[PDB]
RNA sequence: AGCGCCGUGACGCAGUGGAAGCGCGCAGGGCUCAUAACCCUGAUGUCCUCGGAUCGAAACCGAGCGGCGCUACCA
RNA sequence: GGUUGCGGCCAUAUCUACCAGAAAGCACCGUUUCCCGUCCGAUCAACUGUAGUUAAGCUGGUAAGAGCCUGACCGAGUAGUGUAGUGGGUGACCAUACGCGAAACUCAGGUGCUGCAAUCU
RNA sequence: GAGAACAGAAAUCUCCAGUAGAACAAAAGGGUAAAAGCCCCCUUGAUUUUGAUUUUCAGUGUGAAUACAAACCAUGAAAGU
RNA sequence: AAGCUCGUAUCAGUUUUAUGAGGUAAAGCGAAUGAUUAGAGGUUCCGGGGUCACCUUGACCUAUUCUCAAACUUUAAAUAUGUAAGAAGUCCUUGUUACUUAAUUGAACGUGGACAUUUGAAUGAAGAGCUUUUAGUGGGCCAUUUUUGGUAAGCA
């Protein structure tokens, strides 16, 4: 926080700080991405993850995502 | 499993790309057209490379397709060069297959001078009865998957008849 | 402003001066170089042949310094290509090189 | 392979029958397109189709919910006129157009006049317009995706309806006995064509040269002791009968619609209803990750 | 220099359609205009013979002249303080007829069906359109439907 | 600030959209006791870079680099 | 209901992988004396419809399939925008009043319909 | 992508995939796949007589273009162009 | 300015209904074309410096991920914009023709007959149409909104 308001010297006008509600990176909600990493529905990837979906092949989405379906 | 699904050899292309044209090339079209029976269609270059000295349009190939007894008995002379051996490599993933030799006017044909000698690449094109639907003019359609002709099945037919053996480099 | 030249004669190499205002308009000649390769010279009149086998008989031989090099290099043979400049209905031979590959 | 799915995304189908392979819209937006000034006229075409083993003619004019056909004749109803072998042959192809050209004009009312060409000379003649009188109909040859040849059995449709009555724009270029270094037609290797000579003729070459091959070609012709000289006459009646009765017969049709409906319904396998799919995802799930 | 060509800013507007390329469905050559019809100008940009200028794609004109392949369309264009009559030969490929039209031919038909009932039988059918008339009274039962809503809703971060 | 020109073998420079040349320089042998001169023979180049158009660019186009320049007047 | 000929709209029709196809049709298929066309009867020409096969084409099904089509008070009356004020704000911009109003997103379904003519266990 | 003496990253040959990612003299934009591209066979409609029309517009000229008419032709089996 | 032909209309800087046309605003980039940040997993007969079929700068592919466009785009507003809402109409017979059809088929124009006062949305209409002839003018500037160049300007 205090780093950024460092950086915030560096710009003109006007900027805020603001505290997400999301987990990191992601679009998702702490307590939502905690309700899908106790499901198998998220698998790490480079730095971000990859979701699993109702949707596409099945033995796609068994291929990836191995430990759901158990 | 059903008989109208054997494998057939349906064209088989001897070529001969020369460096050049002219004297050679009439040579190598002379050739052609004793071996093949019929007369040769001559193949201009694309574009011009130069550091083969080549032009466009130079007219640097020569080129023949036979089909039938005819491929069938070339093709039979053909292999004796290769003592009935050809390698792993030298098939295709679509099924079709070919080598090239150095000298096949000199394998069974006459030489004399004023000809030369010269190599002649062979490309066998295998395929099944039904392969019209897709070179016939109202609908056209595209080979079934089980229907398709595939590398191991090129080589079994080649190894079963005329007795041969491949992966021996 | 106003431009002052000076060029010299393409042909007979006399220097030629003019002056005219920058924004007028001059005439430029279409002038035009071809290839040609040697044949005889035989009374001057130098024989040419185009990348064809059609001949150009109707060049003078160069009377200079360069035309009596020319005829010299070409008494021993070594096939030469001559340059010939072809501007205003006047035409004169100007260069000629050795022939590089197929010896 | 693994088409991408931005590929599948911008992919443009052709039309329905381009994807198949059976329409030429090049072809037939010149074929079908009408004089604006001659407003509600249809443009009617003579479409001569070529399957194996049968020949299809049909005068069709266009709409816009479809193309409309006012008279057909097929190949396979020759054996009522008398030609039973050969159904596909340049000859059957002169018969079948001299029966659309004759149904036609006994539907249309134009068999008074117009009997078009009656004594078969195979001279190159359109249907001439009487004096004092109706033109005689007017159809386009629709050809398809048939290649132009001289010799070529839809040239041998075009040329028995315009001797049937038809009128027909051509020309004598396309038909067999017309020389490539001089413009002229042969009317005595035209006729030979027409009546079925060459094949008669391969009969008695074919025969005099061996046994094997003409044994099991014109099996047909031997089941029935049918002479290859005895073409030209029996050819000849069909043409007769043909010219005689057109009125079209059809076949008596046992085993009514609705029989054939529930004969071929009970084996046609139908699209599985989304319960039964979510049912199947469900088995799918248990059966591949159930620990096996 | 300025460039004020025949086909200049027609960049999008002779476009075709995404996934609509290729050669034209032949219902367009087998509309039949007679002299009189109202037709809309739409060029077919595959098409660059009968081809409209810029100015007329998308005005609706009268058809006065039938010819072989095209039509003859009648446009009032307005040029300073008058409409000026200008005359277009366009191929049918960019013309298209116009639908109301066809229902006003339509109305006319039920018109005529409504006026012939009502010399038999129910005088005053009372033919003309009207705009969209006030609602008049009605009761609305509370039985089974209780109203029930809250206030506004406080504000929220959503970031 | 605006505009124009140049870049090629170690050096100075030519160069016609079909792979580059003159003069020296350099190298090998010879002659001389030896070097030079002399004689007989050879070799030396993404043509400033990086892309583009062309079948093919040293040349044409776009940028980038390094030099040379020109205008700079009425107040 | 199946198939064929010609089609209309031109993916709900396409694409990837697999399975199934009574009967008829279509197709593959056999041959080169004839017309015709090729380097090559492979395409095209012609002959037989006979010698054979549904292997392929074709038609349907299967797929938490790809794409495509339709819908939702799903997002969202959000973004945008017309009109109005001596509205707010230093301003960028913003709200309100009288009006219009998306696209992504999420979810849900669907995966050709049909005209004329002939034929069919 | 997979293959074929020399042949290799680039010479010719073969198959599969390939919505155009090529080509269409020349800027750029639009258009086009049994074609408008490529190859082949014919040819001169790049013709005669004028009028009408569109764009720039004063509704003048010039340039360019569109659709007919009356002839004579080219091509094709023909519709047609 | 002079009027002329007529006397409520062949109308309208407007709405409604119906029907077109458009590619801007916005949006989009795990959709095309360009641009662009970062890893992950596979592909060295695609060159990896490494020893006998490898973690170890690459390039390619695949699934992702961050950010963009006046001369990019699937989608796509608001405002503005074309046309129609009838008597010069509609329907029924049967007339003309040298055009058109295979045709006694159409095309266009008609004779006769039928449609009634809501003659086919709303509001208004101050008279409606038409013609001749001639003046001055042909430096503009300001404001809201949109918008280009410019650091900007009481700038252009
Ligand atoms: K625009
Ligand atoms: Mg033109
Ligand atoms: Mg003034």
């Amino acid at each position: 926080v205090e780093g950024l308001r460092r950086a915030r010297y560096k710009f003109p006008g006007q900027q805020k700080i603001i505290l997400s509600k999301k987990w990191g990176f992601t679009n998702l909600d702490r307590p939502e991405y905690l309700k899908k990493r106790e499901a198998g529905e998220v698998k790490d990837d480079g730095a971000f993850v990859k979701f699993l979906s109702k949707k596409g092949s099945l033995e796609n989405n068994i291929r990836e995502f191995p430990e759901y379906f158990a | 499993q059903n008989p109208m699904r054997d494998l057939k050899i349906e064209k088989l292309v001897l070529n001969i790309s020369v460096g050049e044209s002219g004297d050679r090339l009439t040579r190598a079209s002379k050739v052609l057209e004793q071996l093949s029976g019929q007369t040769p269609v001559q193949s201009k270059a694309r574009y011009t490379v130069r550091t083969f000295g080549i032009r466009r349009n130079e007219k640097i190939a020569v080129h023949v397709t036979v089909r039938g007894p005819k491929a069938e008995e070339i093709l039979e002379r053909g292999l004796k060069v290769k003592e009935y051996q050809l390698r792993d490599r030298n098939f295709s993933a679509t099924g079709n297959f070919g080598f090239g030799i150095d000298e096949h006017i000199d394998l069974g044909i006459k030489y004399d001078p004023s000809i030369g000698i010269f190599g002649m690449d062979f490309y066998v094109v295998m395929n099944r009865p039904g392969a019209r639907v897709t070179r016939r003019k109202r609908c056209k359609g595209t080979v079934g998957n089980s229907h398709k002709t595939t590398k191991e099945d090129t080589v079994s037919w080649f190894k079963q008849k005329y007795d041969a053996d491949v992966l021996d480099k | 402003a106003k431009v002052h030249l000076v060029a010299i004669d393409i042909f007979t190499g006399k220097k030629l001066e003019d002056l005219s205002p920058s924004t007028h308009n001059m005439e430029v000649p279409v002038v035009k170089r071809n290839e040609y390769q040697l044949l005889d010279i035989d009374d001057g009149f130098l024989s040419l042949m185009n990348m064809d086998g059609d001949t150009k008989d109707d060049v003078k031989a160069p009377e200079g310094e360069l035309g009596d090099s020319l005829q010299t290099a070409f008494d021993e043979g070594k096939d030469l290509m001559v340059t010939i400049i072809s501007a205003m209905g006047e035409e004169a031979a100007i260069s000629f090189k050795e022939a590089a590959r197929t010896d | 392979d693994a088409k991408s799915s931005a590929y599948s995304s911008r992919f443009q189908t052709p039309f329905r029958r381009r994807r198949e392979g059976k329409t030429d819209y090049y072809q037939r937006k010149r074929l079908v397109t009408q004089h604006k000034a001659k407003y509600n006229t249809p443009k009617y075409r003579l479409v001569v189709r070529f399957t194996n083993k049968d020949i299809i003619c049909q005068i069709i004019s266009s709409t816009i919910t479809g193309d409309v056909v006012l008279a057909a004749a097929y190949s396979h109803e020759l054996p009522r006129y008398g030609i039973t072998h050969g159904l596909t042959n340049w000859a059957a192809a002169y018969a079948t157009g001299l029966l659309i050209a004759r149904r036609t004009l006994q539907k249309l009312g134009l068999d008074e006049t117009y009997k078009g060409v009656e004594e078969v000379e195979g001279e190159y003649e359109l249907t001439e317009a009487v004096e004092d009188g109706p033109r005689p109909f007017k159809v386009f040859l629709d050809i398809g995706l048939q290649r132009t040849t001289t010799g070529a059995r839809v040239f041998g449709a075009l040329k028995g309806a315009s001797d049937g009555g038809l009128y027909v724009p051509h020309s004598e270029n396309r038909f067999p006995g017309w020389d490539f270094e001089t413009e002229e037609i042969d009317p005595e290797l035209l006729r030979s064509y027409i009546f079925g000579g060459h094949v008669s003729q391969y009969m008695e070459e074919l025969a005099d040269d061996d046994e094997e091959r003409f044994s099991e070609l014109f099996k047909g012709y031997l089941a029935d002791d049918i002479d290859a000289d005895s073409l030209e006459d029996i050819y000849t009646s069909a043409h007769e009968a043909i010219r005689a009765d057109p009125a079209f017969k059809p076949t008596e049709k046992k085993f009514t619609k609705e029989q054939y409906a529930a004969e071929s319904k009970k084996y046609r396998q139908t699209k599985l209803s989304k319960e039964e799919r979510a049912a199947r995802v469900a088995a799918k799930i248990a059966a591949l990750a159930g620990q096996q | 220099g300025k460039s004020h060509g025949y086909r200049s800013r027609t960049r999008y507007m002779f476009q075709r359609d995404f996934r609509k390329h290729g050669a034209v469905h032949l219902s367009t050559y087998l509309k039949v205009y007679k002299v009189g019809d109202i037709v809309d100008i739409k060029a077919n940009g595959s098409i660059q013979k009968g081809m409209p200028h810029k100015f007329y794609q998308g005005k609706t004109g009268v058809v006065y002249n039938v010819t072989k392949s095209s039509v003859g369309v009648i446009i009032n264009k307005m040029v300073g303080n008058r409409y000026l009559e200008k005359r277009l030969n366009l191929r049918v490929e960019h013309i298209k007829h116009s639908k109301c039209r066809q229902e006003f031919l339509e109305r006319v038909k039920a018109n005529a069906a409504k006026r012939a009932e009502a010399k038999a039988q129910g005088v005053a059918v009372q033919l003309k359109r009207q705009p969209a008339q006030p609602r008049e009274s009605r009761i609305v039962s509370t039985e089974g439907n209780v109203p029930q809503t809250l206030a506004p809703v406080p504000y929220e971060t959503f970031i």
